[PDB]
């Protein structure tokens, strides 16, 4: 059982609500909009979770 | 690289003094963002009295 593959990945948290989350993203490239999926290298093997 | 670093935005305290031949700016003044950022045109007279 891989501990990394079964863990809730924190994206954000709201300590607020006034003001609401205002995300100005002027560099709206796909990695900067939808997020990145980075990988770990294990002996030349690409892995992700 | 498998995974980079998420570098946060940095408030810029420097000021940029570009230097260029006028035809080098003829191809760079087309952006309205250029006019908004660089506002002081220090233009050298090619001929002195």
């Amino acid at each position: 059982l891989d501990p990394a593959q079964w863990r809730p990945n924190l994206l954000t948290s709201s300590s607020s609500g006034t003001p609401p989350p205002i995300v100005y993203e002027p560099y709206a490239t796909a990695p900067r909009l939808f997020g990145r999926l980075d990988y770990l290298v294990d002996r030349g093997v690409w892995s992700t979770n | 690289a498998p995974a980079g670093l998420e570098v946060e935005p940095f408030p810029i305290q420097m000021q940029v003094i570009l230097v260029g031949t006028p035809e080098a700016f003829e191809g760079l003044e087309e952006d309205p963002a250029f006019s908004e950022l660089f506002r002081i045109r220090a233009e050298f007279s090619p001929t002195l009295p």
